[PDB]
């Protein structure tokens, strides 16, 4: 994994030694090169994972997330160069450095072979994100959003650290291969119940679980465009990856401790879709859509079947791409009119045609339209939940109906209708914005063409 | 008033000075070359080359190998009357049950 | 064709009836088939002949990988990590092979149903029985192992099944 | 001139040399894990007359 | 190789071809509509060829050309089932689409985005072909959602029209409830049959159960606008007339009926689901005809007629006559497409006037559209030897001669009478009498595009039924023996409806004014179903979305429990700890207390 880690640690000096007018060009070009290099990890084995060394390893679950991170970095660079034109050169370099550090920590997190190193890195992802939010956010609420995000995540994660050190003391190793080959059943006792609670609650807060999600609207709405893109695409997937990795040793206690979390996830998925139906803010609408999708992923992981894990992985990748695209579209419209109210700007279908096409495609992918990988993952999760029980179909159907309703409501409100009469600063869409949308959408359709690359180890 | 504060500047339009602007930078040459490098590298290199690389990735998942092995096993078992799918993954002779 | 084994993928001998016309009218299907042969089949055949002739000049081979048997989880000692890893890998490969066996039987069932058409209920009883046996065995072997399945878990399930069978047999003989 | 261009475009080699160094370090890490090379029960075989190791 | 598979896949591919040319100067110019129409005509002939192949030897095939992915023991591959249903429906759909596209070349001349309109029509055709030829459930669902989203895009064609946007979203909502049912069926089939394809589903499901069959029934009702989920189809008239003629009435609303037909072995195995399908179809056809007989919008009348015919087809499926349902699908496609085209011609001639109260005198004002509409109405009502006779008459005879629900049979007969009634209403208020349109007469129906499209769909409305009936092999045992009065039941009720509706419409000439009745108010206002069911449930759901989920739970109580209470406790304790006056006497007395406590308590 050093052939991918070291190029980022070289991107840092490149950013800090480039000329003032070439920082964005250099960062984008070399981020795309690093993504191309990281595409090699998709060649996975059918029996075991790719164990590079004693510290880093790659799996059919880690590879798509790493590729998504490496592909997402240049898009964040494009959006940031859009909205940071008046900043000084030093602050531009600092912003690029924060993005690079976040990507490096995410790569090391997804490739870490030991639970304690994984914990250290996935906690280290907070600092660049908090700095980005609380420093380059636009509104007054960025400080409160950062506080909420940081303290929710840390209150979740500290008992996870205690549980990890206790597991190390009890068993002798936190290496994932060792804890998988030497896994032993977890007897039904209060101590095991609380260990299960510590681990699962940390990752549920990271997911986020319904009832533990307020930090997500707070942070996503108030963060800059790059922060919003990375929060939804990758940082939300740390919880799912951790739960997939950590549930090896939690059986058979997961068969009994999953009921409250399953009920919370299903009913909160319904509730957050309904909230999306009546949202006066576009970023809030997208954030609650993210909450619903991650609640579905939580349901899949908790029911814990080979068919659910594949759907969970596919839904994670598809939701990451779709949420990044939706946040980018909302940011473009915000840069037009300097306000996040959804009904302020209308008639954008007749004011900006190709951007309306991008909106339509993003909304179509947001709802499960076949044969998109969104639909593939959602359908796999729905079928696994149907096998689990036969009223999960009722809940999933209600969620799908409300999902289509709010997606098309957002599309119609933002695009259809008649344009606002007094808004006359909506310039034609930039080549940069259109290229950003194209780079968001085309990989989604290519992954639809080749679906087995994002179905996880269980395929 | 309570401060000596600058008024909020008017929003700047890139099309005002550069009518054919891609939206990357104020300087026309740097803007054009940023657009060129982004489009070339991203679309051409990443999309086309990575997509064809993924399409032609070698069969390391052993899907074709597993199909061939299954074909051979089915041929052997059906040609000799043995069941196509064994009832046990392991050998009861090698499994020692407690009494 | 020689591409696939006719025994692995069975197919009944085709019985096409001989045409016995009873009208002096021409056959539009026959005329259109002749036109299709003259306009499409011959050009594609010539193109494929040229392509195959090009292929035969640079002929090269690829092989089928062979794996030798290794001791399984039953033979592996407790907390012997190397033997445990070898047995787990072998069990995973055998699991994939069994999945492909089930897939082959299912494909045979589907093809026989479509072939028999209107009388599939009676004529496909042979293929339905084979699929029933294969599915029953596969389900008994890998039914509810879970997302984190392993050779140890499958062995424990087999031990539980064997204990239940032994108890039932002892009760019957009692 | 070349001296002015190189003074501005010398940073573009950093990521490529980092990639090369990372590949080299991957090779070095792999060369330290040759404890069961040509000794696994599944892949154990006799060496060819003109080769020293099965993999590097 | 047999030309069957090659020709079928070629028709599908050449349908797809003009979409690949949508980024070219031909798409930029004004030759794109004619280009798409020519491609559709070529596809129609190339699909007629395999129909000739089937009519001779009855050849049917499945083509699993490309393997998509293997999910353990479940293999999903791109498979097309070219059977009797596919090889008979494809030429009919392509013929109808060809006629609709020429009629749209005439009708949509002034539209700024006629090229995009033709691209959307072609995309809908492609998705419908995928749905029809799909061999496995995943591909069938792909076609399902494709035609749904194309309907959404084409209903709200005029994006500035709020009513158009509402109609599009309403159609999406009802089809999404249908998709809930479809996903239930797909999940059950996978779980209990280890496959998503028709071959293994039919093999393993020797006696199909209520859960999958009810899932399929719900999906079909949603897609075909049966009772309970009906209002979206009449409201879908907000789109342009070509969209209503091609998409909804003729080809897309028969998707649910086609889905039920494709699982006719399972439907034969079950009985309760057959009874439910029969009752749903009966109530749907009766209710929709009753609503139709008193509408003043010609597009609305034709839409309700389409819904009634769909209900009749669902009745046909419910009595275990799946092939009659498909025959009626074809015949109805023909004559309903022609009727919608004639209505669109009338609307265009009278300057976007869709009110029969303003139409009149068109019998002599427009000869060709008049005769075409009369022929279509006669075929719809079951003229003794037209296209609708070879399906509707057999359907009625099967309903009478089977072990059916008495109420369902009675409602079917009443629906036939009301069909005659609303056809009489259309003719009487659109062509007979004196003109009521504005004085500036812009009537001109001499366009070759319109004339040729109506001619092509007019020869089918007369002769296609005979040809199709005489060429298909016998798919069921005929009802040779029956009482004479029961043989004449369809004709008798048709004539009775004609006469009663004609008398009631002639009573309008009298200089006598009377207030409307309760039954008239119920029938005209669509049974009050759109009002209550579109105002009460939506209001309650949206109110709960903000009052309870957003405000009460998300913004108030979930904030009060974890983040606010903890912060308040920390603030209170911090104030308590730091609220010290810095008095050495006080905290040294505290030190003394601490020392005594340590000495005594700790041992
Ligand atoms: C390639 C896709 C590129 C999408 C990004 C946008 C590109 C763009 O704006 O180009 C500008 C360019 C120029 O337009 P313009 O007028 O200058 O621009 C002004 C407006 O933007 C003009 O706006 P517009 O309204 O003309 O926009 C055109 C188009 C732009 O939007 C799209 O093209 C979006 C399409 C995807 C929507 C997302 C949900 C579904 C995702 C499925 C992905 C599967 C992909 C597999 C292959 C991937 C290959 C990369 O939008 C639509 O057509 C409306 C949406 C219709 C979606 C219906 C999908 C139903 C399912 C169909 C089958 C799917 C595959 C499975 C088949 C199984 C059996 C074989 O657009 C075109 O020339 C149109 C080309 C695209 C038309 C649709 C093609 C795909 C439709 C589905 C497949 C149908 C079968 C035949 C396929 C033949 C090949
Ligand atoms: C909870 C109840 C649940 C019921 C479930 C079952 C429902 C079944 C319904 C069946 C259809 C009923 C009739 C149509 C109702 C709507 C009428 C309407 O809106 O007309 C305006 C509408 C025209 O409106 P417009 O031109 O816009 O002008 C506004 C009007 O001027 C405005 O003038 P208007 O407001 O004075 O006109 C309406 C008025 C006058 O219009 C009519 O009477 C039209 C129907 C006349 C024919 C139906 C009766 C006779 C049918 C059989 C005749 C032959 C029998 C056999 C004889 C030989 C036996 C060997 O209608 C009535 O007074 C009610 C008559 C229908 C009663 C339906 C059953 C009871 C409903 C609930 C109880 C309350 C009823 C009283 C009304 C409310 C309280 C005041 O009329 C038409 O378009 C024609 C309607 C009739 C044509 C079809 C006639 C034949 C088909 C139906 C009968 C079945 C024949 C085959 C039987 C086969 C058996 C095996
Ligand atoms: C002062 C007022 C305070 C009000 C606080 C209200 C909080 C409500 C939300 C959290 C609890 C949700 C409960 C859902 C109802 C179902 C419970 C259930 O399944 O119980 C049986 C389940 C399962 O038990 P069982 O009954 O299935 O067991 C039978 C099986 N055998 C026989 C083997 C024993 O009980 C548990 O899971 C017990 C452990 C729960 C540990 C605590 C975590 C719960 C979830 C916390 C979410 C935190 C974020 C959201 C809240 C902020
Ligand atoms: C057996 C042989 C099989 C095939 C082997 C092929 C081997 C090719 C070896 C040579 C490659 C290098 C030379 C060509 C590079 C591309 C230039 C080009 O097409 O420009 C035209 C295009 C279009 O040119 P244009 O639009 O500027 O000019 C049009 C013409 N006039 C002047 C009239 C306007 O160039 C661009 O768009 C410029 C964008 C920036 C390019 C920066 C290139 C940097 C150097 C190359 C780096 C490549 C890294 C690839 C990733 C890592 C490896 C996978
Ligand atoms: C303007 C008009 C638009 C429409 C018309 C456009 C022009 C016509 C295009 C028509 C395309 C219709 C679909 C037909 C596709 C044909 C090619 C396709 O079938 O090939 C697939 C090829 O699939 C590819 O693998 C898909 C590439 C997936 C790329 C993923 C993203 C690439 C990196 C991007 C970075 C972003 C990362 C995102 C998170 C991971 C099938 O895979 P496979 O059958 O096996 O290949 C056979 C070769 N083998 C046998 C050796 C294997
Ligand atoms: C299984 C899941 C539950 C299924 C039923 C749940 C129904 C939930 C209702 C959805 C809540 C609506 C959220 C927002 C939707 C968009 C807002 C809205 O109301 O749209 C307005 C729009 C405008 O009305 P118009 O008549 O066109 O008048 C226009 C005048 N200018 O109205 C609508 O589109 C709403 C239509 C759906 C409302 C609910 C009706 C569904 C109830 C029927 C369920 C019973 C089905 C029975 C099955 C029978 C087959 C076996
Ligand atoms: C009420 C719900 C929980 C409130 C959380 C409040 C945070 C501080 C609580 C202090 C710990 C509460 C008791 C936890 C159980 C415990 O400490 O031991 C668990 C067990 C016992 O070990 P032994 O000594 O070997 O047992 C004897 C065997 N012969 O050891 C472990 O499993 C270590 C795991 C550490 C878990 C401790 C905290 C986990 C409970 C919190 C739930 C999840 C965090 C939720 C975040 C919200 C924060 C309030
Ligand atoms: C002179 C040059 C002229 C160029 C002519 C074009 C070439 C014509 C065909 C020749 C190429 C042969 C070919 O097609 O290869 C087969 C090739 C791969 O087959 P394999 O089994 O992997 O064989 C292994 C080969 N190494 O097949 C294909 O790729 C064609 C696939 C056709 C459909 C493409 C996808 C359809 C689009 C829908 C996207 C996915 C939808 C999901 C489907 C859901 C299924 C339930
Ligand atoms: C196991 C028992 C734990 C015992 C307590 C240990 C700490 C537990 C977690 C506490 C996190 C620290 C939160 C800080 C609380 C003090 C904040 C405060 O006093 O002010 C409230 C302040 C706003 O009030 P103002 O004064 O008007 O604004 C100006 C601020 N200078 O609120 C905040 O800004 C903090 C809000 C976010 C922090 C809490 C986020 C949610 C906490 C995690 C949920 C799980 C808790 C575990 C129990
Ligand atoms: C008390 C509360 C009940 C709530 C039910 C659910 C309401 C919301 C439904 C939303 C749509 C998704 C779920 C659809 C369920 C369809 C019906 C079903 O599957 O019922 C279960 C059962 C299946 O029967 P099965 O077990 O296969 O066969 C042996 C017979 N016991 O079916 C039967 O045995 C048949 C029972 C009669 C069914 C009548 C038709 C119901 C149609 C519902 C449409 C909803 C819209």
């Amino acid at each position: 994994m050093l052939k991918i880690i070291i190029p980022t640690t070289m991107l840092l000096p490149m950013t800090w030694m480039s000329k003032h007018n070439m920082i964005w060009i250099n960062a984008t070009v070399h981020s795309l090169l690093i993504s191309l290099i990281s595409l090699s990890l998709l060649n996975q084995l059918g029996e075991n994972s790719l164990n590079f060394s004693l510290t880093f390893f790659s799996d059919s679950l880690s590879a798509p997330l790493l590729v998504l991170t490496t592909w997402l970095l240049p898009l964040m660079l494009m959006a940031s160069q859009s909205h940071l034109s008046k900043e000084t050169t030093t602050r531009k370099k600092l912003y690029i450095t924060m993005l690079i550090l976040l990507q490096l920590f995410l790569i090391m997190t997804f490739t870490a072979t030991e639970l304690i190193l994984f914990y250290i890195l996935f906690e280290a992802t907070l600092v660049p994100t908090l700095i980005i939010i609380t420093r380059w956010g636009n509104q007054t609420e960025r400080l409160n959003a950062g506080l909420y995000f940081l303290f929710y995540t840390l209150a979740g994660s500290l008992p996870l650290l205690v549980a990890l050190v206790y597991i190390q003391n009890t068993t002798g190793s936190l290496n994932f291969l060792i804890i998988h080959y030497w896994s032993h059943p977890l007897s039904n006792s209060w101590s095991n119940i609380f260990m299960w609670l510590a681990c699962i609650m940390a990752f549920m807060v990271k997911m986020p679980l319904y009832g533990l999600h307020l930090w997500l609207p707070k942070a996503h709405v108030e963060a800059p465009i790059a922060g919003s893109m990375v929060l939804a695409a990758v940082l939300l997937k740390l919880g799912g990856y951790g739960m997939m990795r950590i549930t090896t040793i939690l059986n058979p206690l997961t068969n009994y401790m999953a009921y409250p979390f399953l009920m919370l996830s299903m009913w909160g998925m319904i509730m957050t879709s309904s909230i999306c139906l009546r949202q006066t803010d576009l970023k809030s609408l997208i954030a609650y859509s993210s909450v619903s999708h991650m609640a579905l992923v939580i349901v899949a992981i908790m029911i814990q079947t080979p068919w659910s894990f594949m759907g969970a992985t596919a839904l994670m990748i598809a939701h990451g791409l779709t949420s990044s695209m939706l946040f980018c579209l909302a940011n473009t419209n915000y840069e037009r009119v300097h306000s996040r109210t959804m009904i302020l700007a209308r008639g954008l279908q007749t004011l900006l045609p190709l951007m309306a096409t991008w909106w339509l495609v993003a909304s179509l992918t947001n709802l499960a339209l076949p044969p998109s990988i969104n639909l593939i993952g959602e359908l796999f999760i729905i079928t696994a939940s149907f096998s689990w029980s036969n009223i999960t179909i009722i809940l999933m159907g209600m969620n799908m109906m409300i999902t289509a309703l709010y997606s098309l409501y957002m599309l119609i409100t933002t695009q259809r209708g008649k344009y606002t009469h007094h808004i006359n600063n909506i310039k034609p869409s930039f080549t940069r914005e259109n290229a950003l949308m194209a780079l968001h959408i085309l990989p989604l359709l290519l992954l639809t063409l080749n679906p087995k690359m994002i179905l996880g180890p269980l395929y | 008033i309570r401060l000596q504060e600058d008024p909020d500047p008017e929003d700047e339009n890139l099309y005002e000075k550069n009518p054919d602007s891609h939206g990357y930078d104020k300087d026309p040459i740097v803007d054009l070359w940023n657009m060129r490098v982004v489009f070339f590298f991203g679309f051409s290199i990443v999309l086309v080359l990575g997509s064809t690389f993924v399409a032609y990735l070698p069969d390391y998942r052993m899907q074709e190998w597993a199909r061939r092995e299954a074909e051979r096993l089915v041929k052997y078992r059906e040609a000799n009357g043995l069941p196509l799918m064994e009832s046990n993954c392991f050998d009861p002779n090698k499994i020692q049950l407690p009494e | 064709p020689d591409s696939w084994d006719k025994d692995v993928y069975p197919e009944p001998p085709r019985r096409t009836p001989a045409p016995a016309p009873q009208t002096s009218l021409p056959n539009p299907v026959t005329y259109l088939t002749k036109i299709f042969d003259l306009l499409v089949d011959r050009p594609v055949t010539l193109a494929r002949e040229f392509i195959e002739q090009q292929h035969a000049k640079n002929r090269y081979y690829y092989y089928h990988r062979e794996f030798r048997r290794v001791p399984d989880i039953t033979e592996c000692e407790e907390k012997d990590i190397l033997c445990m890893f070898e047995a787990e890998m072998q069990w995973r490969r055998d699991y994939k092979v069994d999945q492909e066996i089930v897939n082959i039987i299912q494909e045979r069932l589907k093809a026989c149903q479509q072939r028999e058409g209107e009388s599939y209920r009676q004529n496909c009883a042979k293929e339905l029985e084979q699929f029933t046996q294969v599915s029953k065995a596969f389900q008994d072997r890998y039914s509810d192992l879970g997302a984190h399945y392993s050779a140890r878990k499958c062995l424990a399930k087999q031990k539980q099944r064997m204990l239940a069978e032994r108890k039932a047999a002892k009760e019957a003989a009692a | 001139n070349v001296l002015q261009i190189v003074r501005d475009h010398w940073v573009h080699i950093l990521v490529p040399v980092g990639f090369v160094f990372g590949c080299y370090l991957d090779r070095r890490s792999d060369e330290k894990l040759t404890a069961f090379r040509n000794k696994s029960l599944l892949f154990k075989r006799e060496l060819r007359p003109n080769e020293e190791v099965t993999w590097k | 190789m047999n030309p069957f598979a090659s020709l079928t896949l070629t028709t599908l591919t050449i349908l797809t071809i003009p979409i690949m040319m949508s980024n070219s100067n031909i798409y930029k110019t004004n030759l794109y509509p004619n280009y798409v129409k020519t491609t559709v005509s070529y596809a129609f002939t190339l699909s007629l060829v395999p129909l000739l192949m089937f009519m001779h030897t009855g050849q049917e095939m499945i083509i699993s050309n490309w393997h998509w992915m293997t999910l353990q023991t479940v293999e999903l591959s791109l498979s097309f089932k070219m059977d009797y249903f596919s090889v008979m429906f494809i030429p009919v759909a392509l013929f109808v689409t060809w006629s609709i596209m020429e009629f749209s070349m005439w009708y949509m001349h002034s539209d700024p985005f006629i090229n995009r309109f033709f691209k959307y029509l072609l995309l809908f055709l492609i998705t419908m072909m995928i749905l029809v030829t799909a061999n496995n459930l995943f591909q069938l669902f792909i076609g399902w959602e494709g035609v749904g989203i194309m309907s959404f895009l084409l209903i709200g064609w005029w994006h500035g029209r709020t009513d158009a946007n509402t109609a599009a979203l309403q159609a999406i909502l009802y089809n999404r409830i249908g998709d809930i049912g479809f996903v239930l069926s797909m999940a059950w089939f996978l779980t209990h049959s280890n496959a998503w394809d028709l071959q293994q589903i039919f093999m393993l499901n020797n006696e199909c159960p209520n859960m999958p069959l009810i899932g399929l029934l719900l999906a079909a009702a949603g897609k075909s606008a049966q009772f309970g989920l009906h209002p979206w189809l009449p409201s879908a008239m907000e789109g342009p007339t070509p969209v209503s003629a091609l998409l909804h009435s003729s080809t897309m609303v028969v998707a649910g009926v086609f889905l039920l037909i494709r699982f006719y072995p399972l439907m034969e195995t079950n009985k309760l689901v057959q009874t439910m399908t029969l009752c749903l179809g009966a109530i749907t056809t009766l209710f929709t005809a009753l609503c139709a007989i008193t509408q003043n919008d010609i597009k609305k009348i034709v839409a309700f007629s389409t819904s009634s015919q769909l209900g009749l087809m669902m009745v046909t499926i419910g009595i275990n006559q799946p092939h009659l349902a498909f025959l009626h699908i074809c015949m109805h496609a023909f004559f309903k497409a022609m009727l919608f085209m004639c209505s669109g011609s009338i609307i265009h001639s009278l300057n976007d006037e869709q009110d029969i109260r303003k139409m009149g005198g068109l019998y002599k004002a427009m000869p060709f559209t008049t005769t075409a509409l009369i022929i279509g109405s006669l075929a719809l009502t079951g003229m003794p030897y037209l296209t609708g006779f070879y399906s509707k008459d057999l359907i009625i005879e099967a309903v009478n001669m089977s072990y059916t629900n008495a109420w369902a049979l009675l409602m079917t007969l009443i629906a036939t009478s009301l069909t005659a009634a609303y056809s009489t209403r259309i003719i009487f208020f659109a062509f007979l009498g004196k003109p009521r349109f504005p004085p500036l007469v812009l009537i001109n129906e001499n366009n070759p595009l319109l004339i040729n499209s109506i001619k092509r769909l007019l020869i089918g409305s007369i002769f296609a039924g005979f040809i199709i009936s005489n060429n298909i092999p016998p798919m069921t045992v005929p009802n040779t023996t029956m009482p004479l009065y029961m043989k004449m039941t369809a004709l008798i009720v048709t004539i009775m409806g004609f006469m009663l509706a004609l008398e009631l419409n002639n009573t309008t000439y009298y200089l006598k004014f009377k207030y409307p009745s309760q039954t008239y108010k119920f029938s005209n206002m669509l049974g009050y179903y759109p009002s209550i069911m579109h105002r009460l449930p939506t209001y309650h759901n949206l109110s709960m979305s903000q009052k309870s989920a957003s405000s009460l739970l998300d913004l108030i109580w979930l904030e009060t429990i974890l983040p606010k209470t903890t912060s308040f406790i920390q603030m209170k304790m911090s104030i308590m700890v730091s609220n010290q006056k810095g008095l050495i006497k006080l905290y040294f007395l505290s030190f003394l207390i601490t020392i005594m406590i340590s000495m005594t308590l700790f041992n």
